[PDB]
Parts: C-alpha cells; structure tokens; sequence
DNA sequence: ATCAATATCCACCTGCAGATACTACCAAAAGTGTATTTGGAAACTGCTCCATCAAAAGGCATGTTCAGCTGATTCAGCTGAACATGCCTTTTGATGGAGCAGTTTCCAAATACACTTTTGGTAGTATCTGCAGGTGGATATTGAT
DNA sequence: ATCAATATCCACCTGCAGATACTACCAAAAGTGTATTTGGAAACTGCTCCATCAAAAGGCATGTTCAGCTGAATCAGCTGAACATGCCTTTTGATGGAGCAGTTTCCAAATACACTTTTGGTAGTATCTGCAGGTGGATATTGAT
C-alpha cells in the first residue's frame, strides 16, 4: 500500500484533505485529483512561510521560528502581505516603521 | 482526550525541508496550523462558489485551480498552480 | 452562590500609560490629551461587537462558557480573523 | 541636572514597542473589562482563558492599527499630534462609522 | 427557452399588500431580486457554519434564527425573528 | 394540496427556498422550519425596503418605484445602510450632501 | 459681460450631479478600455452589453465614492482642493494600498 | 489624431464624477491619478471576471463573471442578475 | 441698497418605451408510503474555570517645569474656475454571423459498501537544549556648554 | 568641537520551560477491492445577441483672464513630554470545589428517498399607461454698481 500522497510524490496528507473535501459540504462530488492539487498548493504556500520565517529567525540570531518570524516574513513581502492583509497574527507585533517627519532635525 | 488533528507533521517535514537546522515553537506551529485551515476554507470555498455557479455537482482539481488563480496573488498563484499541475499529472501516472 | 462582586467603570483600566505604548506601537511620537477618552470609547464599541457575536456562538451552543473558537469565530464574522487560537 | 528633549524618549519608546511584541494592556483590568461587558449581555458567563487572550491579541491589534491611520491623519494635515478628529477621520474612512 | 426563476412576483405581491397603488420598473425589480439573494446567502452560509461549528448535520430554524442575529442590524435583527418565529408557529399550526 | 406559503402566512416561497437550501450546500439535512422562518425573513426585508422606497417614489410625484428611490429610501434609513453598506445599487446616485465649510460665505 | 464667481458653478454642478443618477463617462471610450484591459488577460473575447454596463455602474460607483473620502481628506489638511495626496491617503486608510 | 484608451476618461468626465462626489476645488494632478486609480480598479475585476469566462469555456465575458468578481472583490452589485 | 443677467421652479402636454395583463403549458412543488438518521434525555466523569489568600514589583498616579508645537495672523504668487463653439468623437440604429445555449448521448469516473491495514494522536516518562533574564563592561547617543 | 550623563549594545553564563525523544496502545482513518451509478464532456446546431459600421448627434478641446486658494513665514500662548516621587494594584503561584463541557447508550421523532399527482411560475404574447422630455412664464439667485 503507497499513500496517494506519496503517490503524489507530497509530504502533505491528501487523504485527510479529501476527507476534509467531504465534510465541508462544499459540493455533492469530489474529483480524485482535487484533494492532491489542493494539497499540493498548501504545502507550496507553507513552504513558501517557512522559508522565509527561517530567514527572518536566523536573521535575529535565532534557531527556533516564533510568531514574530512569520509577521516578519509575511509582512515584507509583498503578496504574503496581501494574502495575508485581513488576518491577524497573535504575539506578532508589527513592522518598524517610523514616518519621515517625525525624525529630528531637518 | 477525543483526536484533536492538526497539520503540525506536514509542516514540521516541510520545515525541515527548507531549513533543516531550524525549530518551530508551538505557538508559531498555532499560527501555521490557522494559516492551513484558513486557506483550506478559501480555496475550497472558491470552489465550491465556482461549481455552483457552473452547476456542476463535483469539485475537481480543475476547480481547485481556478479557485487558486482567483485567491492567491501573482507569482504565488503561477507557483501554486505549477505545484498542483505537477503532482496530479504525477498521482495519476502512479497507479 | 453566595456574592460576587459588581463590575462597574472598568473601561478605566485601560490607564493612560497603556494607551500611550499602543500608540507609539503605531508609530505615534505627540499625543493630545483627549486622544485618551476617545480610544477608551473606540475600544469599547470594539470589543461589545466582538463579545456580543462571540456569545451569539456560545449562546447557541448552549453553553455557559466563552471559548476561544466562540471568539476566534466571532472575529472572522467582523473580518479581523485572527491566526493562534485554534480553527 | 540631566533631561531629554521634548520627543526624544517618544521615539525612544516607538523603537522599543515596535521591536516587541508583548501585550501592553495590563491583563486583570482588560479581564473584568471583557467581564462587565459580557455581563451586561448575558449573566453567568465563564470564559475559557484563552478566549480572554484572543479577544486581548485582537484588540490590541486593532487598535495599534488604528493608531497608525490615526497618525498618518495628523501627518496629512501638517501636525504630528494625533487628535480626536484624526481617529475619527481614519474610522469614517476606514467605514466604521 | 428554459426557465429563469426569481422572486420578482412575491415581490410583487409584497409591494401590493404595502402600497397597493404603487408599482416598480424593470431595474427596480432587478435590484429588489439582487437583494433577496443577497440576503439569502448572508443568513445560508451563516447557518452553515453555525451548524457545522456544532458538528449538526441539520440546518434547522434555530441556526437561522442565531444567523439573523448575527447578520442584522438591532431593530431590524429583531423585528424579523418576530415576523419568522411566528410564521413557524402558524405553518405548525395548521392541520 | 396546500402550499406550505399559504399555511405560512407568507407570499414568499417556502418550497422554493427549501430547495435552494437542499441544492447550495448549506447542510446535509435540512430542518422543516427552517424554510419557513427564512422565507418570512426575506419576505419582511422585502416589505420594509419596498414600503420606505414606495413613500420616496411617493415624496417625488411618483407611482413606479425606480432604482433611485431604492437608494434614497436605503441610505436615510439607519439599519438597512448598515445591512446593506458594502452593496452598490446600480443607478442609484448619491445623497444629496454637500460638506459646510465648502458652503460659499457671502 | 457677465461672470460667476469661481466656485459658483462648481458648487452648482455638485446640486445637479447629486440630484440625478445617469452615468457620467462616455459609453465607448470606457468600452475601449475595458476591451483593451481585457486583451490583456485573454485575447479575442467578447463582452455582453450588460456585462460592459455593470463595470461601468461598478467604477463610476467606486469613484465617486472615493471623490467622498479624498475630499474629507482635503477638508482634514484645512483645503478645499482635492490633490493627489488626497486620494493616496484615502486608498492607504481604505486598505486598497500601503 | 491618435490618443490613449485612458485619455478616452476625459477631464469634463472626471470633474463631473467628482462633482457628485461632493468636490468643489480640483488640483490639475487629479485627473491622471484618477486615471491610474480607476485602471487598477478596473483590471484587478475585469482580471477576475475573465478567470471566471475561462473557468465555464466561453468566449464572452457574462455579466454574471463580472457580478461574481465585484462580489468577491467586495463590490457587491445589484441590479445585473445573481 | 436697484437692477440686470441668468438659472431654477412649476404648471401643463403627450408619444411611446416600458409597464402590466393574459394564456397556456409543464417543471417542480406537494402528497403518499416506506427507509434511514439524528439529536437529544438521562447519567456520569474529569476537567478547566472561579474564587481567594499572600507576597512582591513593577507600573501607575500625581505635580512641576518649560520646550516646542499648534493655530492665529498676514500675505503674495500661482493655479485652477469660468468662459464661448465647431471640430470631432460619441451616439444611435440597422445587419450579418459568432458562439451561447439547447439537447442528446455514453463511459470514464464517481459513490457505495465491506473488508484490511496503517498512521497520526496522546499519554506516560525521559531527556535536552534554546534562550529568557541576569551580569558587567566596552561602545554610542544626546544635550549642555 | 569637547565633555559628561545615560541609554544602548553584545557577548558570555546558569536555571529551566518548553521542546524534542521515545514507547507503546489503538481507534480511527485511510487504503484496497468489487459492485453500482451517473455527471458532464463531446458533438451537433438553433437563434440570441454581439461586433461592425453608416449617418445622425452634441460634448469637449482650446487659450485667456484674474479670483481666491494655497503654502510660506512669523509668533504668542499653552499643551503635552519628561521626570521625580509616593505607593496601590497587578502579577505570580499556590489550593479547593464545582459547575459544566464532553461522552456513551438507547429510541421516538424527524428528515431523506422513490414514486405519482397536481399546480404555481415562467416564457411568449397581448394590451395598457406613467412619465421623460418638451414649452411658457413666473420666480429665485447671483453679481455688478
Ligand atoms: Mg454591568
């Protein structure tokens, strides 16, 4: 017996997402291929936190991600940012950013 | 003591994957398992809505697809898309 | 039971110094002296809308506590979901 | 005797609160806020402690957010004093009233 | 050919028992239409996942009614679970 | 045979809006009420909507309501504005409202 | 040779604009554009008239919605001119930007 | 005499949008911003309404695809079906 | 102030673009009779949640002082409003045919159902390690001079 | 610039909570394998309704003129930042008790399903009229003098 998500050549659970697929009543039917392709583009888009959450952890000298790393990596870049723009993320804090005009001087 | 599932394995694998010197704590591993869930619910959402208005009673990869290009930006789309494309294509030239 | 004591003015411990650390999290470097009744305000209806939905979900549930699903729910209603609690 | 210029510990503490990220409501009075407010809604509530946490995590965010419309509000109109008209202007705009 | 349904005739019929000497255009009625859609979906998908929330399998009147409650406004949120709790009773009560 | 409307009180479907329950994917199951106290719902909205709107029609010489008097009779009213906030109404213009300080002094 | 003052008419044209509902863009140059803009996604498409109507009924809504917001932003800075700057504020706040 | 597609949204068009939106003053600036406001407005529905073509096979843009996609982009419209 | 220029309002008229009305099928509601499914009503757990007591710090309230920001005032220059019209782009309305939509067909793909096998969750114990929070002490930053 | 006050920085160092590590049980998935059902792609094509375009229509590009708005400069007043001082309240961490979430086991009640009538609701067609414009004359508003 292969998983179908081996099958599939992911590391993330197809089975469960078809399960997931049926119970959410989201329609009568469900495609063999729809949980895979949807499993596939989760695992993409966590791959895609991670990696730059590990960045922002190694930056700040740190070998373990915590919520700020992900505020962060969502936060400087662009379209995480914007998949992200509704959503709030606990014990995250925000970007440092102090406007222009509020610098001393000229 | 019911089964309360999560996501934490597959994210744990695909953090090693990237970063494999790197650790998660477990409120980061909140906030990955909430981000899953919650782009599960829109894209599957999408669909559903996609479906519907087409009155088709199943959900196929093709849905999901569209569904990503309506949800995601840009390049994560372009990327997501590949991604999905190429582990069908690869699931189903795997029985 | 026996007791329990009655809540009143406690919008007011939400104290100045703490108003002033939320704003200069928001980047705010001069803050006029009114700024403080008027965010108490804001908060209030904030936080009423929230807990009344939340407990709409409680309610429903036929419940008597509060859970974090309630409230995490109850802020995806008001588009202010919020990742770290569960769903 | 030593003292610092009008703004300089403001952009001392900007630096340090935006580096952080620790709640900066005290949590007990946030508690029985959120409690009378319940109360008045429906009596004998309990509340898991976490929902407490969520609903802090969530205002406070809220508000750190308005607080930076709110400031860009005093910037547009040449100040750097955020004031009662700017929370509002940022709330009308933002569609909140 | 087939058939467009809609509700632009109850509607109809509600603008005569509320102003019998009046009537309404084509646009109106499309907005009128659009409304009722609208609304029908807030308070579906707001069952939805009330019922969901609670692992029901059923959507039954008292999801609508928490639904109504969460998607109306004060009078009008309660004003209409008058008007749809009494019509649950009146079709219950009839043989 | 009686229409379960009838029964109802209501002029409002109930059948059809049982159906559009059973066929949007909202649940497995649907409840016998459940129809009935939403299609009494809308039909209400409807009334208070087609009733506000009637007297703009009304107040500008009118017997055809027409979209217009739609958004006069939604944006003056407190409640359906909020229901109804994020929504164009197609056709619908705009409140009179001119800000004061744009007012000309004399 | 007569002359209103400046800010006569302007004010006029508000009473009038908010008074009726007609749209306020010419029918063709919008339809052009939405082709061209289109094109760009998909070539060789086709668009049902209702279809070009509702974008039109959609953007002119969105504007002068927007016009809304830039002017308390204006009236915010003590102006009564709305500038760019206006409108960038307005869109910033809004969360359609920055 | 060639021109711009944009440049079609004239500045009598502009001003009188503006007008019903309460606006007496209009700095010069206005109208080419509006222009750049009103295309990525435009492209990011129509962008929307065309995935939505594609999706069902067509060759014609509904105005069904373009209701679902001010839907979803929060710009609920009524008056055109749905 | 009065007086002219011009915009706005109001009363009345009328053809027809667009309502309302009528008819006649028929898809889909309703009625009927079994075939599942479900949400409790009781009847118990082990929790989390409430309450409360005591110690302690860590932050809050307050009053004083005055730096520098806000808003008032004044003003010159620049920049957008108002202006008349024929050039030209848009509007209108008529006409082929692109493709949306109607219909029918059938099999590759879906559900369904009963086995068989595996994995992901937790719980019991065990070990470990990253880093929070404390320590000087060497390197800025700020503001008085 | 130069000098002193203090905030900042960073790097090393021990206690320890929170992380990772097994172990093992197993219950709930997930998988595997027939038997069964069908959703919707595929092909054919009828007929809306969309692109195209010719003549009719009326909104807009233009350049000039100066009203009044914007933005700069100055400045007096007073508001809000900084800080020292006094101590109240939150934090932290116990301990008990119980109110209540969370399960499980049995049915009566409710809802789904397959099958047949019986309309209510739609498309297609047939009358019917509300009001969009037009005109005429009184009236209001604005701006010059
Ligand atoms: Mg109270």
């Amino acid at each position: 017996a292969k998983t179908r998500s081996s099958r599939a050549g992911l590391q993330f659970p197809v089975g469960r997402v078809h399960r997931l697929l049926r119970k959410g009543n989201y329609s009568e039917r469900v495609g063999a291929g729809a949980p895979v392709y949807l499993a596939a583009v989760l695992e993409y888009l966590t791959a895609e936190i991670l990696e730059l959450a590990g960045n922002a952890a190694r930056d700040n000298k740190k070998t373990r991600i915590i919520p700020r790393h992900l505020q962060l990596a969502i936060r400087n870049d662009e379209e995480l940012n914007k998949l992200l723009g509704r959503v709030t993320i606990a014990q995250g804090g925000v970007l440092p950013n102090i406007q222009a005009v509020l610098l001393p001087k000229k | 003591r019911s089964r309360k599932e999560s996501y934490s394995i597959y994210v744990y694998k695909v953090l090693k994957q990237v970063h494999p010197d790197t650790g998660i704590s477990s409120k980061a591993m909140g906030i990955m398992n909430s981000f899953v869930n919650d782009i599960f619910e829109r894209i599957a959402g999408e669909a559903s809505r996609l479906a519907h208005y087409n009155k088709r009673s199943t959900i196929t990869s093709r849905e999901i697809q569209t569904a990503v290009r309506l949800l995601l930006p840009g390049e994560l789309a372009k990327h997501a898309v590949s991604e999905g494309t190429k582990a069908v294509t690869k699931y189903t030239s795997a029985k | 039971k026996r007791h329990r004591k009655v809540l009143r003015d406690n919008i007011q411990g939400i104290t100045k110094p703490a108003i002033r650390r939320l704003a200069r999290r928001g980047g705010v470097k001069r803050i006029s002296g009114l700024i403080y009744e008027e965010t108490r305000g804001v908060l209030k209806v904030f936080l009423e809308n929230v807990i009344r939905d939340a407990v709409t979900y409680t309610e429903h549930a036929k419940r008597k506590t509060v859970t974090a699903m309630d409230v995490v729910y109850a802020l995806k209603r008001q588009g202010r979901t919020l990742y770290g609690f569960g769903g | 005797p030593h003292r610092y210029r009008p703004g300089t510990v403001a952009l001392r503490e900007i630096r340090r609160y935006q580096k952080s990220t620790e709640l900066l409501i005290r949590k007990l009075p946030f508690q029985r806020l959120v409690r009378e407010i319940a109360q008045d809604f429906k009596t004998d509530l309990r509340f898991q402690s976490s929902a407490v946490m969520a609903l802090q995590e969530a205002c406070e965010a809220y508000l750190v957010g308005l607080f930076e419309d709110t400031n860009l509000c005093a910037i547009h109109a040449k100040r750097v004093t955020i004031m009662p008209k700017d929370i509002q202007l940022a709330r009308r705009i933002r569609g909140e009233r």
